[PDB]
């Protein structure tokens, strides 16, 4: 599956016989990367405890056969696979589940002139701070992180006298599009 | 008169209708009575049957004419004949004595097929049996 | 082939879902994804495979009742079918989270459409279905 | 219900017709106090969302006619009634529910002798930190913690010879514990 | 005159008479708001002196019969009029220069989905952070003051199912212009 | 000698000849681990001079052949030993002077019930503060940490399956210091 | 008495008969202004007892018939009246005892020249800061400020237009304690 | 040139050829030690460009055939060599030019008594905050260099007297050419 | 007023601009805004009415010297034709420039003055209060 | 011998005059090298020194139109500058470049220095031909 | 009358008090004459004279009829026979010329007996010499 | 091995003690000493024994008077009786010097009382039974510090 910043996504895993729900000893994992394997809650006979550093981020409950487990609110961090061991005594089942975590990109575009030698070189800056791939172009620079996991990326363009105004920067996040026009100066 | 009133083609359909249903781990919520709170059985099935009226229709719902919801009218048919061979109490202790229950349809099916079963059974020994004044027991609960 | 699925069969399944209670609730399946394998030729083709699976882990109900007679002659009927269909895994398949009233109602749908394709052409199930089973994923 | 600190609790409410599930405008607000009504978090067709304040504390889903509120933590704040409002369109079903949190009574005690006019007046101090009802007795001030929880202590002046030993009983309403002292560093 | 924000702008006054530089008492003036008048810095006989407040923003120099005020860095703080005060002994000349700055606007944009009742209320917003004159309007909200003491302002516009995409947002500040279009969500 | 947290507590040393008290050169340290000696003050002729750093946590007086090191509140940092250097112009007398400073024990008791798999372990968690040697025990799991004021705490847990077997007792001592802690009840 | 700032300075009290020293219940007292008696400590059969607002700034102890005050470190708050309070059951005894702190004139001086509109008007600071009675004048033929540590400071400025009448002298002084700051020569001209 | 801290001080270049001012590429900078070129900022045909590290410490302008670094405010950062490069085309000229930074002496006495073993010893101490050479001197004892915050330099040296106080006495604090004294007259009692 | 700017009037202009020393130097003074008002007609006619005060306060030289004589000369034959031509102090701005460029300025009013006199002698009669209005 | 007496003609100095006169009268300001009048006191070796360093000023400094009245006396004047070269005894060549100084002024007033240089020298010369031979060695050496 | 009064019986007792005590390093606090204050020793001896009887009481106390109380009751006895002796002066004037001083016993002893004694050698001299009036050195002190 | 013991403690000493004690100034001063803890050694027989060792160094440092006055004389005279005594005491082990003792804040009458009690105490057991304080405490020793 796949959700945006701050929403509350679920995932899924079930156990083939309808006849069981409560008697699986169900466990959630998040895989960190490296093949580790944190855990995040258990749940057993109806009685479900989250992990402290997991509390109140995530939470797990169930319904008949189906087991659920609830990001309350999604961040970067979540992006990720995760895993469900599935034990019944003897017999367990390990179902996967991978979430993409995606952040609606924001272009943003402002003029400047130089003040050096003259006042002719107009510099415009295209700027898009997405999730997972920004990408800029203008039509016809440095890769940054920020403080809640996205990325940043932005590029200049210079343009002496006179300048050939109209002009369009695109940025892009994977499928997702927009534009920026800059008509005239000041 | 009541002693012969819950026919045995009633308990029947009963076990048709537990019989036919699917295996299943889904739960769900319903009024019933609490059976610790009411120990005798004597005022349990009395106070139990009178609710029962307003969960069938709530809870045991078929599609329109099929053999189950056939089964669903005729228990309520039977039951609002059996209504007359219980003494009514007071009207202050009614939704008393009762509480929630989280469980399969199978379960609760059980339960309503163990009401009407032990209900036979005490009416076929004795049946003036339902006479008792009940209001000092219905007083012990919530 | 053409008169394989007798009447008397779908009169149990339209009574096995008669007979099933009125419920909110929902259950995990596998099932065919109609959306992925639109063809209804080979929807019901492939559909058909892994029903077996399905009614096992699926309808379950308590040893000798009306029902799960039924459900063993489904089976039987389901066996007897496979050599009608060119077969000799898990693609063109998806979850379901629904009612099993529902589940009942797709399953049902499997074999009266059958059915029908059956009486109409009784040779229609031998089409190659590789070519659109590559295009689920 | 009741639950202790910190523990992952849930709160119920269901419709009486076993027909319908997600259909149904459930709604959980915290009352409170003077019946003030603060929105909490609102479900229908299987889509919940959270109200921000409450967000990450509470969560709730559904299961068949039962929905459920789920308290991710508990804490002293959520001690108070809740409500839940069904709707159905034009008719709609209000469900209440009470929720008791209880904190772990914390017995504590130490000795000291007084500084003047001599070191013979042992003064012994049992402080006990509980939720809703702590109380502290010896055997022959009310404070407010930052977590939300209530401490209480009494101090007790033994000249010398000193009675020991000595014994004070700390109570959290049926919850009870006790604390011994035995013997001063020395004599 | 006029200039951008962070640039080195120079404001001039002059003596009418070739003959004289130095001799003029020249002391330059900023106006604040209601006829206020707070002094800068003076010049007389080739010594400068900038008042410690304004030290280091602000310059003073001269060349034959003119007179410069450098403003070494400009900032929003410095939009308003500065007066010039020249005085020859008995006789003295009041010269007004105005100075607009200006910040370049910036013009941001991003989408969000609504999360309750569903997932098809598209809202996007446009943003605009110039100065002096910001504002932004959709093609078919609060106006907050920034610490650099510029002004910012957006709107938002939400867009039921289907999506009437492309769909696109016009800034401006006075005569400079800019437009923002959203072509498409993630799926 | 001996004192505890916060008193004031004075340390003694002498001139054997009775003739003498004014005119011993007397000079008190205080000896860091590793045999060091710092100096806390100094006295003679009856002009007393505490040095900065200890200035105001000590001080000296005189009576008579007798000279008094008080140590006007005391805390942890000031158990150790003290070095009394009594000088005569050519002879030199130095007398040594020990100091236990003791915190009165803080029992402390609360209960816990687990949250997994069950609600039917019980756990309780009896601690102590105390100085110099502070020791908890469950009648019928221990990690020692320092505080800020200088004293030592340790804690001890003990796990109960249903049904509780209660009442409980723990037993917290420092050194001839005794106290016990009982759980009675539950919350239901 | 009298003393200066930072020095561990004792006041004195005693019993008049030679046979009693634990016995008697002393207590001493800061007199704060208005008449007022702050607690400073006690001390009976030789156990004292400073108060925790004072402890560690004063300190008490005894010898035969004499009682002893001793301020272990003195600060401007402390100048002021003190009270000892000598009781002996039914007979009790009031002696007061005065202590003025000071602190060591400290006298400052550097020039400076005008900005504006010249560089002819050469000014002189002279500053000093003491206690109780700081005074600074410039000698020719002004803000009072309070410090942190309680002291006191004050300075006066004196402008010399070209040229330079120097030398200069300015005279700071703390009662009669007197200090003098003499400007020579400037860096050029 | 020279000037004093705080001041708004000016250093100059110039071309020769009286015909030309705005063609000439000047470009100022600070000599760092060890040969060390930093940029401060750039001019050429009447438009003046400081670097972002300097900005608003220092400006340049012109007029005619001459090139103006103005520092808006000195401090001692400052002192040190500065080059000016003035190009125009293949010719290029580097003329360079330094600045002496200087702070008035702030001389300052005060007296102690010593604490131990008496109240005899009495000690002053002359203290003097200059810059760049301070020197403090006792006519008629250990001295130890200090560096401020404001970068300028300090230095004090103290004086032992045993009673009687052979007073008044004398010190003497001078910051090379400028020159100042210190006279300590009378004790408290 | 066909023949009233004699060709010895100009003779001395480039004369006062060959005398000058060629220097870097600037200076500032009031003059008509060539953009403000494009048009050469009214140009010439509204610069040349504040071209007394600028003299006096911009061309000195040392009193009774060639170039003084000149300026003087100037203001004689600039008084005269004063008769030949709320508007008060607009269409006028600030340049700061050599003094070498501010008399090759005034030198082209005169002289730019003489060749539109020489064709047609009525032409400055022309009502600029629409185009004094555009400033 | 020698003839330097009349050497400077009265034509010439009348040139200078005709030139500080011609210049506008302005606040500008300019910068130069000359000779420290303070350095160097002495008016017999100021005369001398200033006098070589003349030549690259004149050049660097009064720059004229070509072929305009000015123009023309400039180049009179370097024509007067280096026949005086030979009654000026040169001296030790370290010397060179030292006992100058900048000088941030008018144009008004760097003319009037120069012509005070050019009309002094004319009236020690008339006095005294022969005065020039002095050795300034030692009067350089102060600088 | 009064130039044998002090006999040498007396003062005998009085070396004998400083001898028989122990050396020992401790002090002491009393009131006494101020020495400085009071200089002239005619006047001296006349005021100190009156305040040693409240002295003797608060500070030299022996044992019950011991060798040496024995010896401080006679110095009273002697002391109050003096007291006619001395010619009162203002009443005013008492409690001045009066210090403080924190000294061992064997000081305090050697100031006593130097006041006994200097009386005896002024006394044998000149018998009626302490009649002369010191209300004017008295003012001369705090 | 002493012999003559009982009766040499004269009465004529106890006397000029009490008539020191007598003498002395009553004050409220107090000065250090050391002298035997009566509570680390408890038995009477060897804390005589302990204690009187110790009273050599004691009466020097301690009970000084100005020579040849009443009183000094006394206590030459108990040096004097103190030496010819400590024949009747036999020593003990080396490493028990200086241990069961501590130090005392009193008046001087104190310490004349703890001195006169000493030798008055060891007359009357000295008159019981002379050789009595031949008793080895080396056991009793070790039970101090
Ligand atoms: C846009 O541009 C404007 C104009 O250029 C700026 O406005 C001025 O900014 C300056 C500097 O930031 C402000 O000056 C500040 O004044 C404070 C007032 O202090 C008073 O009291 C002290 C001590 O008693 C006196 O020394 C002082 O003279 C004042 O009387 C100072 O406390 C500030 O601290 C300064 O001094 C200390 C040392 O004393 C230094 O350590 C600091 O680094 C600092 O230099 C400071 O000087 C001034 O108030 C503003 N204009 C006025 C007068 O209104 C804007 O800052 C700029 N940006 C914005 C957002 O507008």
């Amino acid at each position: 599956v796949t959700a945006f910043l701050g929403e509350r996504v679920t995932l899924t895993s079930y156990w083939r016989r309808v006849s069981l729900g409560p008697e699986i000893e169900v466990s959630w994992f998040k895989l960190g990367p490296g093949e580790e394997q944190v855990l995040i809650g258990r749940m057993h006979h109806d009685v479900i405890f989250i992990e402290w550093p997991f509390r109140g981020f995530f939470d797990i409950h169930r319904s008949a056969n189906t087991f659920f487990l609830v990001v309350t609110a999604a961040n970067i961090s979540h992006d990720g696979n995760y895993l469900c061991r599935m034990k019944l005594g003897e017999t367990e089942v390990t179902k996967q589940e991978h979430l993409s975590v995606v952040k609606p990109l924001t272009l943003s575009v402002h003029s400047e002139r130089s003040q050096f030698p003259d006042f002719s070189v107009l510099t415009v800056t295209c700027t898009v701070n997405a999730f997972p791939h920004p990408h800029v172009q203008w039509l016809m620079g440095g890769v940054m992180k920020e403080k809640d996991g996205s990325l940043s990326v932005a590029v200049d363009l210079s343009l002496p006298k006179p300048w050939h105004l109209p002009v369009t920067c695109v940025g892009k996040n994977d499928k997702e599009e927009a534009h920026g026009v800059y008509v005239s100066g000041y | 008169y009541c002693s012969h009133m819950i026919g045995s083609g009633h308990l029947q359909s009963l076990q048709r209708l537990i019989d036919s249903q699917m295996e299943t781990s889904c739960q769900i919520t319903f009024e019933f009575v609490d059976q610790e709170q009411l120990k005798d059985p004597v005022c349990y099935l009395k106070k139990a049957f009178l609710l029962v009226q307003d969960i069938m229709e709530d809870t045991m719902r078929f599609r329109d004419n099929t053999p189950n919801a056939i089964a669903i009218v005729q228990l309520q048919e039977l039951s609002l004949r059996l209504k007359s061979c219980f003494t009514k109490d007071y009207e202050e202790h009614d939704k008393a004595c009762v509480r929630t229950f989280y469980e399969t349809p199978l379960q609760l099916l059980e339960k309503v097929k163990n009401v009407f079963n032990e209900t036979k059974n005490l009416l076929d020994k004795d049946w003036n049996i339902f006479s008792k004044n009940c209001n000092n027991s219905f007083a012990e609960c919530s």
